[PDB]
């Protein structure tokens, strides 16, 4: 239900990781030392490396491992440096001052330092990954990076495109969010040594968990108020990025299609489009979209013997789904 | 004359900041602009304008307002929201050879090599005494770098700017004419020295 | 002796590569289509993919291959996209308007597009490399990327540090230039299937060829006039980056050490330092530094049966060394 | 008086843009500035000055010129060429408890959390009637983020700014004093309200 309650189960793993990543990034360079302390907000309690650590421990216990290997920990750090480096680079690209209230690296230190920091983390991840020496894991993660590129291309290509489908949208959500989680959880399973069936169920756990997460953040950019968000409510819409609440709304509302086609030419037209979303019941079908995603994830975990690890994995799903009531 | 003269100035004043209306416009300003345009075209000083082509419609005409808007998905496909700046739009009407050229000039930030243009040569006739019938002959994006940028979307671009159909000419003044093609589009053009093209 | 004379031997390979890279980068995105045409100046006649192609063909002929494989060509494109992506990112980092006269992507299209373009090429390279499925080649290239990070760190760390040695400098030159060439030529040999001895001699061919190249560009930033360079002559010095001509000059000139220690505090002090370099005969010992590097490279190639592939490789070395008369 | 008064204004005028001389300076300007300060220290209104510490030397003193320069390799190690802005330098001299504080403040030009300072507690004593023997007690970088940035180079930093040794107080005005420590360094300090620290 809470965030810390979930992450306590691997709080120790997460702290070691945060320390290693602060040490590594910010490699006795003054500006990078500050930026690393800023980037890895002490504690290391972030969802993605914690998923790596929970699938790592659940599947390791299932496999007979008494400890997590060096591969599991290099993998949590790969995943975390990739995620962080991509967010820094995404804030430089498409200039963004804030990211969830906190201010970005690009804003604090400037574009030059942000690009250097993201590049450095991407380089470190490339090398860690090469030295895992697992060609299947190297391929999964290279697919995550390639999908970041695909996602940038496809996001720019579909701006204001009212004919985007829900499979198209869910692929953009994959490219953006779900791909890296799915990859990290299949890789955690892979390094634990469990079967291809459990590694595929953990790919599916991670991809449906990451799809639910993306669908629920897509919903909260309508739900949450303009101040609870660092930005106005419905800012993915103002910008041309049609998420699943809008896609569900455009299936029966034509007026919204004329509003988005004009690229919100009329004044007050974004707020008219927002209320057409809240009226269409596209938010509720997006809410159920997220619930169905999360339930495929929870059914994904049934391969795992009962434990505190997969109970925290199921609560990953449940916390996500109760972040939107 | 000053009634339609200062009304002309009023239309020029209501257009500033709307970028000729090519990337959309608030509906009240569009109603305003069409009000001024129908006021002007009710005050057409050149009746029977197709027999006065060489001395009124002949020349190089720069676009100052039209209902042609590039919004949404097409703006995105053409790169016209963040990369390419849709520059001027000219419609030289040379009546000797019965020609009608649409020059849509393009730009890009700092890219001297992308500054090109889409050329659209058409041939018109005179069907009605206030109405010409236009037909497309040639089409060109130059230089080859701009064509490289637009080529996969060439037909969409041309179709946005294609003068084919018919053009019913209303309010042809000596430095401003107003058109109304078959697609219910309004074209408000002004005089431009042919070196600007 | 000329550039085309060298590159014509693989002009066809190079053209196919340039076409593929223009097609791939700039993936039906308007701004990226323009930036790709701008980046891959038609023809594809650039040194690094050409070295890939020449070692590829020399070692392939030695091995009995009738054609270059798919790995050899994916490798030339990996090498070229990595080199290009790193130069774009390096111009954003440490804001640079020009690179060898030509204007940078950062300047023409802006930082956002340059960072996106470099990121895209790095993503594409990551994925191509993963799908080579050669763990040794993936490791070599991940070391190249990690060494870009090491080189940024070490370059910032050694600014204005008059106690830098020539082994330190040669390691910065490696990190910057030689590492990627050495990696590409050992990988070209690896995919050709020739022995570990010929793959090590091609690592050493590429390492010493790239070191000679870096030493000779380090010399030309002194010799060439301020118009032959987009930069003033001695711009690596003004900025704190002490290259081998200065390192050789500081071994016997103390006045230059007081000049660089003040970070050129006195006025006209950069020109005084330039003349102290030209007087010390540090340029001539750097010239011989480059010649010795190039001769280890030419001796590196003796493992290769006679051909015009390795004759063009030896002329790679000779052209480099006669670029400084 | 205005002779040393306008000379003082002249020194204030020659210093502008040199950033207190802490990142080096053209040698002719340094000769000029030392000429002015030796003109001033020749014109000392407060001779015999260590028995007049409380009404002359007591107070908060902000640094306006010194020969302490941070250049080359240590500027790079400290991050002081592109990241951290060496802010003000204070030398509160409180004569009651016989103390000598050096406060060197730091910034990061956007980071509210890096805006810290290096504090250096020293204790002096009067050996000669124009000299004071200074000895270091405590040293501190705050907050912990700035200490994180500087910690691997803490001793180099302190040694740059360490007031230990002795301080021969050459010129003492009510709003400006000039010192010359044992390392042949010139310290030109001015009065600053202790809220500035
Ligand atoms: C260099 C290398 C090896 C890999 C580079 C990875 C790559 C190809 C691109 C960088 C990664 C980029 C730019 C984006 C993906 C990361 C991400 C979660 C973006 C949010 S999408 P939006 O911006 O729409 O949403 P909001 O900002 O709100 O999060
Ligand atoms: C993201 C990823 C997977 C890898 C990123 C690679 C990485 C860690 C950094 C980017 C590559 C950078 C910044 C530099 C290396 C490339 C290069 C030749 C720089 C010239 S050094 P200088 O600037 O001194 O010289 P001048 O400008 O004159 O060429
Ligand atoms: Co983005
Ligand atoms: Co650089």
């Amino acid at each position: 239900m809470s965030v810390s309650s979930l992450l306590e189960v691997v709080a120790d793993d997460l702290l070691k990781l945060n320390n290693n990543l602060k040490s590594l990034v910010g490699a006795e360079n003054p500006v990078l030392v500050s930026a690393a302390e800023q980037i890895f907000g002490a504690g290391g309690k972030r969802l993605r490396p914690a998923l790596v650590f929970l699938v790592s421990r659940a599947t390791a216990e299932l496999a007979g491992l008494l400890e997590l290997t060096t591969e599991h920990q290099r993998l949590a750090e790969i995943i975390e440096m990739i995620h962080t480096a991509s967010l820094i680079h995404d804030d430089v690209i498409d200039d963004s001052g804030m990211r969830r209230g906190k201010e970005t690296i690009h804003q604090l230190y400037g574009t030059r330092v942000a690009v250097l920091a993201g590049d450095f983390m991407f380089a470190q991840s490339s090398w860690f990954l090469a030295n895992l020496e697992n060609i299947e894991v190297i391929k999964l993660i290279s697919q995550v990076i390639k999908d970041f590129a695909s996602g940038e291309i496809k996001q720019a290509s579909t701006l204001f495109d009212c004919d985007i489908t829900l499979d198209d949208y869910l692929l953009k959500s994959y490219y953006k969010t779900a791909s890296l989680i799915a990859a990290s959880t299949r890789s955690a399973a892979i390094f634990s040594g469990v079967s291809t069936a459990i590694c595929e169920q953990m790919y599916e756990y991670g991809r449906n968990l990451g799809l639910s997460f993306q669908v629920v953040d897509d919903i909260l950019d309508f739900t949450q108020s303009a101040e609870q968000l660092g930005k106005p409510a419905g800012s993915d819409l103002a910008k041309g990025n049609l998420t699943a609440p809008v896609i569900f709304a455009l299936q029966d509302e034509p007026q919204l299609r004329e509003i988005i086609d004009s690229e919100f030419s009329e004044t007050n037209s974004l707020a008219t489009a927002i209320e057409l979303v809240h009226r269409s019941g596209g938010i509720k079908r997006a809410h159920e979209l997220a619930r169905e995603k999360g339930e495929i994830a929870i059914q994904s975990l049934q391969c795992l013997p009962r434990s505190e690890f997969r109970s925290t994995l199921e609560n990953m799903v449940k916390y996500n789904l109760e972040r939107i009531d | 004359e000053a009634a339609l003269g200062d009304a002309k100035d009023a239309l020029y004043a209501a257009l500033e900041g709307m970028n000729r209306g090519i990337f959309g416009m608030t509906s009240e300003k569009r109603s305003e602009i069409h009000a001024l345009v129908e006021l002007l075209e009710s005050k057409n000083p050149t009746p029977e304008p197709t027999d006065k082509l060489q001395d009124k419609v002949d020349g190089c005409w720069r676009l100052v307002y039209s209902t042609i808007s590039i919004l949404g998905k097409k703006r995105t496909k053409l790169g016209l929201r963040d990369f390419i700046s849709l520059g001027d739009f000219f419609q030289m009407i040379d009546v000797k050879e019965e020609k009608a050229v649409n020059v849509i000039k393009f730009s890009a930030r700092a890219l001297k090599i992308l500054s090109g243009q889409l050329t659209i040569e058409a041939s018109y006739k005179i069907t009605t005494k206030t109405k010409v019938d236009i037909t497309l002959d040639s089409s060109t994006i130059t230089p080859d770098q701009l064509m490289n940028i637009f080529q996969k979307n060439y037909d969409m671009l041309l179709a946005i700017f294609n003068p084919e159909g018919w053009l019913e000419i209303t309010y042809v003044d000596e430095s401003l004419r107003i058109g109304r093609d078959d697609k219910a589009n309004i074209f408000v053009l002004e005089r431009a020295d042919p070196s600007e093209v």
